[PDB]
RNA sequence: GCUCGCCGGAAGACCAAGGGUUCCUGUCCAACGUUAAUCGGGGCAGGGUGAGUCGACCCCUAAGGCGAGGCCGAAAGGCGUAGUCGAUGGGAAACAGGUUAAUAUUCCUGUACUUGGUGUUACUGCGAAGGGGGGACGGAGAAGGCUAUGUUGGCCGGGCGACGGUUGUCCCGGUUUAAGCGUGUAGGCUGGUUUUCCAGGCAAAUCCGGAAAAUCAAGGCUGAGGCGUGAUGACGAGGCACUACGGUGCUGAAGCAACAAAUGCCCUGCUUCCAGGAAAAGCCUCUAAGCAUCAGGUAACAUCAAAUCGUACCCCAAACCGACACAGGUGGUCAGGUAGAGAAUACCAAGGCGCUUGAGAGAACUCGGGUGAAGGAACUAGGCAAAAUGGUGCCGUAACUUCGGGAGAAGGCACGCUGAUAUGUAGGUGAGGUCCCUCGCGGAUGGAGCUGAAAUCAGUCGAAGAUACCAGCUGGCUGCAACUGUUUAUUAAAAACACAGCACUGUGCAAACACGAAAGUGGACGUAUACGGUGUGACGCCUGCCCGGUGCCGGAAGGUUAAUU
RNA sequence: AGGACCGAACCGACUAAUGUUGAAAAAUUAGCGGAUGACUUGUGGCUGGGGGUGAAAGGCCAAUCAAACCGGGAGAUAGCU
């Protein structure tokens, strides 16, 4: 459900929100909570190393089981919850032995549905299996890059990965970006896509909305003096130069990937 | 238990003033100048021993010394401790 | 208006106090210089 | 001392921060005080700050700091693990009355409370660095129930009025009482209890989590206020005795109700929204090792202890920051009356002040104001400045529009007082009395009393009734920028920056990128619906041709070409 | 409901006059803008000089900023006065 607001004020005119009435309305599961205090894009030297980060709402961190290693015991979905730390929704699940966890909520998952992980689970959304046991051509998410490490790919709202080919110890994956990547067949993955695929349809509407998410304003380089940016200067609006980063690197087309260690797993670049 | 030498050193002088006289005639309280590091219990034991009266409660305060002038020279008097020692209503030390 | 000096004893002692100087070799050189010059007041502490 | 004037959401009061004797008393007037000074925040001397309950200290953590080993670095050092620090946050306990020249929740009187140690008695499973629960948390909004507080009436004491009237439906004043302890209320949340079993809680768990029955269908947690008690006490208007004229001393009346009412309390509640809202200990409860007719624990009771440091005084200011006794700056709390929507504003209370040169005169001219014949923008770069408008209710309101707006468009009418409707209405509150039941802080009814708008009709005064203060000028065309924001502290607030939106581009995660000789850290406890860079700048209709030049992307036949040999 | 509306506190600074050896090394007085938010404020913390930070004015970094301040190289050099 994508609902757009009425223009009762100029700040509301263009706002388009994403509303899910299915999501829990009370507090999150407390024992799976942790603090995550903000950084402002400052590292341990206290220097800004990523620009335009600051402020925003206070958030608590929800421990999310990306490994899905509780193998054998069925679990049932208790409720779907809002997570401030990521674009996707999360689901509080109860295993048959009384252990509760948070998982990423696949599309279609509702309260009461049965999930299971392991080598001997079934082919249905929310079930984690080694990619050795998942048929070629399935849609998966929360994919592992090393066996045992935890899901690292296809985690954001609406994303998925496709198993294109299995050959020997490796499986060929088509990522959301379009890159064709090999991964060990022992790496686990969850059936189905990530839900909340309407997340991309929202419109913030006003500057304050981006400030609520901890995003500070971007100043264009062409708007400043030459001492503090290569684009700076000009009597009036002048450019006359090839666009670069604030540190002088060409910023329209120049490739920056440089990793010979992982080159043997890229079957084909996104292009 | 506080030794006798300590007790002999803790008490300095019986403070004199109009307020101290009035405390004596109204609340049976004597006011004393004591050691800067003397605690309430040390003062109580020393009063009960050296003056041979019964104490129930002691009240203490530290006084700040005043800055002065002596022929344009900047000087300062020392901090000191004053004790309000209330006696058990039958002593008149 | 609001002038540049706003006294705060805690911030003063933390910035320029004796233990703040003693905590780094450069602060100890500050103290050595001031002793060699013969300053009556080594730091802000008292 | 009597008058007058000023502030009164402060120019009163109380604190934090900062200062540090400026506090109080005697004395002195050289210098200091923008004049004099008998005065002083000045000189000199003396005095003055009393705590188990307030605060610090202490226990616990945030950001952050330091950091045994460790990793890294010519050296100096950098980072960081276990730890240990770090409040602006969490953690036990006291109230009222009196008293000094100067302190008081600290002294005194009355009445309370908390934590812990030792002992004695009685019952007993006690035990952590480990498990669980709790502590524990956002914004907005709405309603009810209260109190602080006020007003009126009853009551009590006093009054009979400098000039006409004032024994009354008259005047003045007072009419106050805490924490604690019992009650458990308006209301908020939750279904209980007892069994059996279990892949969970780093092992054990009787605890928590899960599962299956039985059993009752109400139990439990929390909770403002009131009531009782505290209190036969305290305080009390006033009288009477001295006065050393600064005040002391003694006594002591009434001490009730109704209505109105917070932005405070119930309420960390309830409803709702998205941007999804600390930590750790105190605390409660599980057990492991271990002790085991002992230790330990529970309850009661007696007894001891609760140290140390601060406490004066100023604190929107003559004591702090501004070189000054400087039109400046400086966080929090309290919050009376009449009018008013109001913490606006006007006049006042409590309280505090008249701003540390005065006396005359009544020229030009300067500054801050009031009024102005006739004219009314003719002024001027420009209506700069000024004049003007200005409230509530009701009628009415155009182009255009993104259908919200435009709009308070524009414009207009009414408005004081008195009487009547109605000896005081609609509404609000609500005593008695009658009755019902699981008897109460219950329930149904009932309505005295108190309070009380607004409207209509008729009269009436004035030049004027939103009468003071307070309080939109309005409209028409057009450039720029969508909008709310931001900026040259101290000559520029804008058309500049940002912005939501758009596009290109990089980035497969030990991401790109940034900070760092490095180790590492941020990006991110994120994973392409993500993150970085760049340009453009809501929205609508759109965004054409050129790859010659420069940049980037791809290619690898041929030429040229480094160290090396 | 709202970066909604009118309007005090509070935050700011558009116009004018005054002041310019000022009451003030940036204020006063009358008007003015925002006033539930990209708000504002207390306490503490971190970022250090070719460095920081900057909704970007070369702004700000202790009345100092097209490279702070203090000490040193240091009696720099000065075909100039
Ligand atoms: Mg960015
Ligand atoms: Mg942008
Ligand atoms: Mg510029
Ligand atoms: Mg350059
Ligand atoms: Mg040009
Ligand atoms: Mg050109
Ligand atoms: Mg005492
Ligand atoms: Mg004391
Ligand atoms: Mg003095
Ligand atoms: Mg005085
Ligand atoms: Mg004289
Ligand atoms: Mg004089
Ligand atoms: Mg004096
Ligand atoms: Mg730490
Ligand atoms: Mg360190
Ligand atoms: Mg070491
Ligand atoms: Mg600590
Ligand atoms: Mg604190
Ligand atoms: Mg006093
Ligand atoms: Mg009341
Ligand atoms: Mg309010
Ligand atoms: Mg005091
Ligand atoms: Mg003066
Ligand atoms: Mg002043
Ligand atoms: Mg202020
Ligand atoms: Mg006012
Ligand atoms: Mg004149
Ligand atoms: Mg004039
Ligand atoms: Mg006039
Ligand atoms: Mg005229
Ligand atoms: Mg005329
Ligand atoms: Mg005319
Ligand atoms: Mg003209
Ligand atoms: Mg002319
Ligand atoms: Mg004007
Ligand atoms: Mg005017
Ligand atoms: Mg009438
Ligand atoms: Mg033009
Ligand atoms: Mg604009
Ligand atoms: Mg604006
Ligand atoms: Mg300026
Ligand atoms: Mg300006
Ligand atoms: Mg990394
Ligand atoms: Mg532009
Ligand atoms: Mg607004
Ligand atoms: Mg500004
Ligand atoms: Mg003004
Ligand atoms: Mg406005
Ligand atoms: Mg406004
Ligand atoms: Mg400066
Ligand atoms: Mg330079
Ligand atoms: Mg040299
Ligand atoms: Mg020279
Ligand atoms: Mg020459």
């Amino acid at each position: 459900a994508v609902v757009k607001c009425k223009p009762t004020s100029p700040g509301r005119r263009h706002v388009v929100k994403v509303v899910n009435p299915e999501l829990h309305k009370g507090k999150p599961f407390a024992p799976l909570l942790e603090k995550n205090s903000k950084s402002g894009g400052r590292n341990n030297n206290g220097r800004i190393t990523t620009r335009h980060i600051g402020g925003g709402h206070k958030q608590a961190y929800r421990i999310v089981d990306f490994k899905r290693n509780k193998d054998g015991i069925p679990a049932v979905v208790e409720r779907l919850e809002y997570d401030p730390n990521r674009s996707a929704n999360i689901a509080l699940v109860l295993y048959k032995d009384g252990e509760r966890r948070y998982i990423l909520a696949p599309k279609g998952l509702k309260a009461g549905d049965q999930i299971q992980s392991g080598v001997d689970a079934a082919i249905k959304p929310g079930n984690t299996l080694p990619m050795r046991n998942i048929p070629v051509g399935s849609t998966v998410h929360n994919v592992e890059m090393k066996p045992g490490k935890g899901g690292q790919l296809a985690r954001s709202a609406g994303t998925y990965v496709q198993i294109v080919a299995r050959d020997g110890a490796y499986v060929t994956l088509r990522l959301r970006s379009g890159e064709m990547r090999k991964v060990e067949a022992d790496c686990r993955a969850t059936l189905g896509e990530v839900g909340n695929a309407e997340h991309m349809l929202r419109v913030l509407g006003k500057a304050g909305a981006a400030r609520w998410r901890g995003v500070r304003p971007t100043v264009r380089g062409t708007a400043m003096n030459p001492v503090d940016h290569p684009h700076g200067g000009g009597e009036g609006r002048n450019f006359g130069k090839h666009p670069v980063t604030p540190w002088g690197v060409q910023t329209k087309g120049k490739k920056t990937r440089s990793n010979k260690r992982t080159d043997k797993f890229i079957v084909r670049r996104r292009s | 238990m506080i030794r006798e030498e300590r007790l002999l050193k803790v008490l300095r002088a019986p403070h004199v003033s109009e307020k101290a006289s009035t405390a004596m005639e109204k609340s049976n309280t004597i006011v004393l100048k004591v050691a800067k590091d003397a605690t309430k219990a040390e003062i109580k034991a020393a009063v009960q021993k050296l003056f041979e009266v019964e104490v129930e409660v002691v009240n203490t305060l530290v006084v700040k010394g005043k800055v002065k002038r002596h022929g344009q020279r900047i000087g300062r008097r020392s901090d000191w401790k004053k004790a309000y020692v209330t006696l058990k209503e039958g002593q008149n030390l | 208006m609001k002038r540049t000096f706003q006294p705060s004893v805690l911030k003063r002692n933390r910035s320029h106090g004796f233990r703040a100087r003693m905590a780094t070799k450069n602060g100890r050189q500050v103290l050595a210089r001031r002793r060699a010059k013969g300053r009556a007041r080594l730091t802000v502490s008292k």
